[PDB]
């Protein structure tokens, strides 16, 4: 019945979980004790996807909580909600990490992935039939960046119809976290282009702009943080979870998007306000859109406006006709004519979904294709070959088995990336 | 300084002259062993089991070593039972530093294992 | 269990820890007694627990004075440890290298290396270990110079952390201070992972300003010393929000194998009228972290150019105030350049608020920042032993007994020769161009 | 009415009868007092199997506790159910046996044998229609893996058409008890091929594999080690013992498994799970199923990856389809096929019993048979022929009565074994 | 029921057994005065009782002198023997092996031979008997291999073990130790199912250092060779988990008929402070059994080869914890080999807790272990005789009093021989080949 099974990876890549899994249990009516209850019959008939049903109404979240030391991961088990989760499925290694990617990738993860893959098997088997798998991780650590990728590219030769899609969090422009996040951003990308399908790119410091921006916070924190990009992992599955008029799936959102095996594009929620802002609007979907447009509502730390739009896919949720969008994304391609790709004419997908979220009349949730995610790695390239010069801080891979030419290979890997960006910015 | 899996991999398959498809199998052995008669020329190749994938019962095959390193003295503790789980963590840096003994002691000339321990028979 | 254990020789050695572990103890809610209790893993961090609820500190003590261990269980921690551990020496001849080297010291080294061994064998998650000795110790250098040769001999890939101190650019505790103490970074050269040293005139500068006290002591810069232990090493023992790893800091401060001279600096420290009638936000910490006022060393880090730096932060950090203030740092002029990072640093963050100790002077804080800053400047008061060792060795003085303990002036050959690369190392760093 | 009279030997093998005893007075609606207060009426029409009936309902253990030490015969005597054997039936010696097989096979059970076979005549002919005898013993011991295997082929020779099955536990790969125990195991297997039908074999370390790995008990006792492998003593007797729709005995389960006169295979359970573990599943077929799969839900201490099975007997209670089983069990085999024995096609016995046991809502045990038996053998028969080199511990045993090279004839015997498994692991 | 008698003979048996039966009676809540009582078999073990409740202890004194026999009498054990089984004997040559053997000692066998004989008429379950001497003796030495000579030639195939304990390396209680001690193997070789000796030099080693007692005495050496002795036999007098007989040893330690010299070692053996700041879990016992600070045998073991070991672990032990020490210990390089076993081990538990007796400086313990460790390295003290008492017979030096007691020199002729063997047998097996 078309489901998911999921797969997080490293501190942060699993500290999504909560505000994933308790926003996709209170999107589902669903408590913390995973005994059910909801209101209408409207979240039952595509319930089976994130969960795997249980004996007494447990309804057991499917997932597997990946990590190589044991600090942040009995703080969700120790914490609330640690009844959610089967701790089988709770599998993590005691020695660090110590974010350094081939430490993660290649040889720590291997005393852990023999136990990784016979937990994932015997969860895929006893699904009916896999829709694909979700892997959220970060590209600047090790635990997360390394060991999720060794951990695809077994799934990748396992699966081969099965769609591989991830989330992940990008290197900062400027609130970088650590030295090796140059290293660990392009070697990471050396495996998601090669094997997944699709993989989407969130700066904090670009979602720290949101709440500095937008909501108008000083201060908030990483629980905000998650909280807030929780919803788009809502998003692409609020179309599918239950039902509609029109929607349609992250396959048929992979195959209508890009023209090559290329695949990375943008999230943005719609709408967004803050506590005071609330009720001085009139929330519609000139209201929407208007928040579908700016980079101010974007999670890229990339211009759009330096950018091509390829394709654009939009997920509503509410009362919400078609019109009422059709007259209003032809006021805003027609000024912004320049701004689509000319290969396509009409690169609009429309998707309609039923139900809205808490305490919001509406809801969207945005999909728009760049050129200009070049500007990530372009930014990242020579932030990643400056520190190849002197070759920075090499002996802590070398001295760990990966040869020195294999991470040259990865920056053509990125150059052959930005080679067809360098086109489709201006051809044509 | 060090090396990674891509020399050493084809540079134990020169010195032994085996047919080491992944490094785990030194996670049983084979090759380890065959590093040192290549110096030391003593070694009871008919000590050693030779399919033996079996684990509970390879642990026979790493303390024939614990006669090697007595009667020539290098003081690196052996543990065994996590070096026999044919996985990473210890095999490489027990491969890293029996090529920190390729420094010195070798005379050059070659040892023909395969041909010593009767083809392999 | 993520564990990792502290040995201490030398008579800094002792009253150092005297102060780490009396941080430790309050950091958990430890009786003095060992038997304690007046997070979830956090209860049994640095210690082997028996059933009976006391529980041992994993540490090991080696002097060779009988005279400041039996100090210990004279004072209020006498049934703190156990009398196999703190393992003494009956007869001494310190500030001699090449005997408490090569002669009386070694004598205790299989006693002490037996005492390593068992303790090993029940951290089952071993994070290397730590050392604690002086430079102006003659046994402490001399005994912890040969404390790392074998155990690093031993134990291969395993972490090797030091906390060191040596003799002030402008006050010695003794003439040897240039002699059996700049031999032995030799030793600790290839045996220490990474390594800290920090100053007493600079610590004791510190003092006379940021604690006004016009005569402290010893004990005094002990406690501000072993905070800096406890930012570094408890952090991982407190389920933080962004956790840093031992082995983190040994692979985010050396791009190569023997630069791993960071610095120390620590913030904020307040005396008592002087927080209140203040709010030390984590900004106003930040900026006083790169003026020379809380500096642990006595040098010219405003000189020299940044090389790569992490940070600590203890208790109610945000990452926006984080990121506001390092935004303005690289902005500021103060800094310059690194040119072979241009990120340069490593941010972490734990809850655990900082610990007050009740008895000094130092006043309570709800934020806490930790520094280890390398640099292209560090090197200065390596280059201070250059212009003094030279000179004791431009005379032979002493030689003698560097030689009638048992070692011939080769190494004093070779004594200034690795120094020479060490300052070959930092104008190599200092190399910046295409 | 097709019952049972119940033989161990040793200490151990003196232990298992509280773990099978009060489990098959619980699994029959049975006191410690031996007086009856069942639920259902269920629970009668085959009661008669391993009970003798008594005057006022105290219905005996039909069993002979037998032992030549009287060290740990005392402990059940003195300790609880000191009420429900009867003592006429207790009989044990005095001096002790060392632990040494001839000093226990030969000669000193040849002082209790006359008092043996006049208890167990006048309970045969007492019985209705004998359906078998139990042995349940050691290998590596010298009571249990001696004196039964002598009291074994007496009775053999009496009763040609009875069935003979016997348990008996296994040598370990690592965790041994005695240094002779290869000398046991050898001598007790030369007279279970060539008496009795089938054996069984059951490592303590493979046991202990289970707690660790499956439910997770860093220290259990042998009182749990007993307690779980007791439960296929009831699951053999599971199908037999109260109704159900389908089942077979234990003959049947002879014949249809092996194609010659050279019968031992595996023993594993389904379900099972930790303490916190229980709820948070699904339990069903598909989660018996793929615990009928694992080595790691296995006894022997050898690789069925390593091997390829023979026959294959499930034995099911629970409310259970045959479907459910039917679709699972092509579900395995067909990724498994290569796993399969091509000689036979379907070698899959199917047997359904009605009733659950306590608390659990399915309950299945595992039949599977194996080339890779003579893993044990050929771990056996190295670390018995090194032990015979130097004549290793000769005098204990040519000291008491028996030829030196009438112990070398046991080694071909093992070698008849394994010349045959030679040829199924890779032939036809 | 299962039941065995110790004799006593020579000095040190008497004292021996003073620390030995003191034990039994407290391990079986038996008050000093024999009248009990201030398992089930357990309460009629090693005692044949009489319906008055006080019982006799299963034993029989033998000694030449009234001098150390009548101390009990005068101590506090005055009613706890009877005064038949405690023969004594009314002048003495002591240190004179062929007038104790031949002359002086063989007045009191008739006397001894009847004692044997009515305690062997009440015990019915019979395992053969338990022999106590010394080689520091004359005629312990003297009488005691004397009375193997004929109860071994009446009973046949009845158990002998005996714990003896020999002249150390470093320190005599007297010159005979090389004469009437090593031609004492003669007869023992032959009579002796298995043997078992100790050292007092490596036994007082234990005691400066485990017992950190600066002056001992042979009374808690007497302490610490006695629990050796229950945790053998009360062992199988209390209903444990997988029990150990004694036929079980004879027959789990020798692969040949004369190989019976096993090892001791006995662990914990833990002061008082130290028991606390402690946590002494099973592996934390069994990885000091191998270590040499707790031998009780002044030689090295680490150098030779360990043949085959049987343990025996007191209290409240898990087989788990067992087989995750022991595959530790396998794989460890501290022992390489075994050829002729490729196990190695005989394991044994019982549950009855250690007893603790209050007067003496050890401490008490929940859990405990015994080894006896057969290997390749023990006949070097048999070495050391070889190098010691050839260098007398070099001489000649009162084989006169050997003569002249009654005795030609055709056995010291033999002397040697048959040690000369014994060494022979031990590079026999090390002969380690194909
Ligand atoms: N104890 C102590 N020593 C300090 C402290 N600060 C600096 N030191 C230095 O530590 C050195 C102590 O070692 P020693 O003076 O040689 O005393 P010791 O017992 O002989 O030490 P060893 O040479 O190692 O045996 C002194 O030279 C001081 O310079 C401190 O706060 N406490
Ligand atoms: N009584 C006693 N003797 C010990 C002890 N430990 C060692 N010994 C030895 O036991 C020997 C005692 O026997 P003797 O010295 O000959 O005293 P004795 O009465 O003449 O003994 P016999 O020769 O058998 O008559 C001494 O040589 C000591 O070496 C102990 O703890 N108690
Ligand atoms: N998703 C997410 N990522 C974060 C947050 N804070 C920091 N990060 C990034 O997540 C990673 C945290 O490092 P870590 O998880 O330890 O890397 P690991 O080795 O893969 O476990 C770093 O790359 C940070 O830049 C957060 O709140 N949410
Ligand atoms: N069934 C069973 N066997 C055990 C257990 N513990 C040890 N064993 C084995 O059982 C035997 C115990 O020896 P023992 O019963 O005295 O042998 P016996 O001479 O035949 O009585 C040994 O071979 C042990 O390996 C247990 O808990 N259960």
């Amino acid at each position: 019945m078309r489901e998911i099974v999921h797969i997080q990876a490293g501190q942060c890549g699993n500290q999504v979980g909560a505000a994933f899994w308790s926003t996709i249990a209170d999107e589902h009516g669903l408590d913390s004790a995973g005994i059910y209850h909801g209101t209408s019959e409207a979240q039952h008939e595509r319930l089976n996807v994130y969960f795997n049903e249980a004996a007494g109404g447990k309804y057991v979240p499917r997932a597997v909580l990946v990590d190589l030391e044991p600090g942040t991961m009995d703080a969700v088990k120790s914490g609330k909600f640690g009844n959610l989760f089967r701790p089988d499925n709770i599998i993590y290694g005691q020695s660090g990490a110590g974010n350094i990617w081939a430490k993660g990738h290649y040889t720590e993860g291997a005393e852990l992935a023999d136990a990784v893959l016979d937990v994932v098997r015997r969860e895929a088997e006893a699904c009916d039939a896999l829709q694909g798998f979700q892997l959220t991780h970060s590209l600047g650590g090790g635990t997360g960046s390394g060991m999720g990728t060794l951990l695809l590219s077994k799934i990748r030769e396992e699966y081969p119809d099965r769609m591989m899609a991830t989330f992940s969090v990008a290197p900062a422009p400027k609130s970088s976290d650590t030295v090796v996040e140059p290293y660990n951003a392009t070697l990471s990308m050396h495996q998601l282009v090669e094997n997944s399908d699709e993989t989407f790119c969130i700066d904090n410091e670009a979602l720290s702009s949101i709440f500095a921006n937008t909501l108008k916070i000083k201060s908030p924190s990483y629980d905000d943080l998650n909280h807030l990009v929780s919803a788009v992992m809502a998003g692409v599955t609020t179309s599918f979870r239950f039902p509609g008029e029109l929607n349609s799936d992250l396959r048929k959102l992979a195959v209508n998007m890009v023209p090559f095996p290329r695949h990375f594009f943008m999230v943005g929620f719609a709408p967004l306000a803050a506590i005071g802002s609330s009720s001085f609007q009139a929330v519609s979907v000139p209201e929407l859109t208007q928040q579908m447009f700016d980079a101010n509502n974007m999670m890229v730390a990339a211009d759009p406006r330096h950018g091509r739009y390829l394709t654009v896919a939009a997920l509503f949720r509410g009362k919400v006709s078609m019109k009422e969008v059709d007259e209003q994304i032809r006021s805003v391609q027609t000024k912004n004519s320049a701004y689509f790709v000319e290969w396509i004419p009409d690169n609009v997908l429309k998707a309609v979904c039923s139900v809205p979220p808490k305490d919001l009349k509406m809801s969207a949730t945005f999909i728009g294709n760049s050129t200009s995610i070049q500007e990530i790695f372009r930014r990242l390239g020579d932030q990643f070959s400056a520190m190849f010069r002197r070759k920075a801080f090499l002996h802590w891979y070398t001295g760990e088995g990966m040869d020195e030419m294999e991470f040259t290979e990865a920056e053509s890997n990125m150059n052959d990336l930005v080679s067809e960006y360098q086109q489709y910015q201006e051809a044509g | 300084m060090s090396e990674s899996r891509q020399e050493l991999l084809a540079w134990i398959n020169q010195v032994t002259s085996l047919g080491l498809t992944r490094i785990e199998d030194c996670g049983k052995g084979y090759a380890m062993i065959q590093i040192f008669d290549s110096i030391y020329q003593d070694i009871p190749l008919k000590k050693v089991n030779f399919e033996c994938n079996n684990e509970y019962q390879y642990i026979n095959n790493w303390k024939v070593l614990q006669q090697v390193f007595l009667k020539k003295g290098i003081d690196k503790v052996v543990d065994p039972e996590r070096l026999s789980r044919c996985k990473m963590q210890d095999n490489l840096e027990f491969v890293q530093w029996a090529k920190r003994f390729w420094d010195q002691y070798y005379p050059g000339g070659d040892y023909d294992a395969l041909a010593r321990r009767g083809n392999r028979g | 269990m993520r564990e990792v254990i502290s040995v201490h020789v030398g008579q800094a050695g002792v009253q150092i820890g005297n102060a780490c572990w009396e941080l430790y103890c309050l950091e958990h809610g430890i009786g003095p007694d060992g038997f304690p209790t007046e997070l979830n893993d956090g209860f049994g961090t640095f210690f082997s627990e028996t059933g009976q609820g006391k529980f041992v500190p994993r540490s090991i003590y080696v002097d060779l004075e009988p005279n400041v261990i039996d100090q210990v269980r004279t004072g209020p921690y006498k049934d703190l440890f156990h009398p196999e551990q703190m393992v003494t020496g009956k007869e001494d001849a310190s500030n001699n290298y090449a005997r408490g080297h090569y002669t009386v010291g070694k004598e205790m080294i299989d006693s002490v290396l037996e005492r390593i061994r068992r303790m090993a064998d029940n951290c089952s998650g071993l994070q290397g270990f730590l050392v604690f000795h002086s430079f102006g110790g003659g046994t402490g250098s001399g005994l912890g110079a040969l404390l790392l040769e074998r155990l690093n001999m031993e134990y291969g890939k395993k972490s090797n952390l030091q906390f060191s101190v040596y003799p002030a650019p402008q006050v010695s505790t003794s003439v040897v201070e240039p002699y059996n103490s700049v031999l032995t970074t030799h030793a600790t050269l290839d045996n220490s992972d990474c390594t800290f040293m920090v100053d007493n005139e600079a610590c004791y500068d510190i003092c006379r300003r940021n604690l006004d006290i016009e005569r402290p002591t010893y004990e005094n810069l002990n406690r501000l010393i072993a905070q800096v232990v406890s930012s570094i090493t408890a952090s991982l023992r407190f389920a933080g929000s962004l956790n840093v790893d031992l082995n983190e800091f040994q692979t985010n401060l050396v791009p190569y194998p023997r630069i791993h001279f960071p610095l120390v600096t620590y913030s904020p420290i307040v005396s008592a009228a002087k927080a209140f009638h203040e709010s030390n936000s984590v900004q106003e910490i930040t900026n006083q972290c790169f003026e020379p006022y809380n500096q642990m060393v006595k040098c010219d880090p405003r000189t020299g150019r940044y090389m790569a730096t992490c940070l600590l932060y203890r208790g109610d950090v945000i990452p926006r105030d984080v990121q506001a203030a390092v935004t303005s740092i690289k902005s500021r002029r103060t800094i310059q350049f690194v040119d072979w990072c241009p990120t340069g640093f490593k941010i972490g963050i734990c809850y655990e608020p900082p610990q007050h100790v009740p008895g000094s002077g130092i006043a309570k804080v709800n934020r806490a920042v930790c520094m280890l800053s390398n640099t292209t400047s560090i090197a200065e008061a390596w280059s201070r032993l250059d212009h003094k060792f030279d000179l004791m060795y431009s005379k032979r003085a002493f030689v003698h007994w560097y030689v009638g303990e048992g070692m011939e002036e080769g190494e004093f050959s070779e004594a200034r020769e690795d120094l020479a690369a060490l300052e070959r190392d930092y104008e190599e760093v200092g190399q910046d161009s295409m």
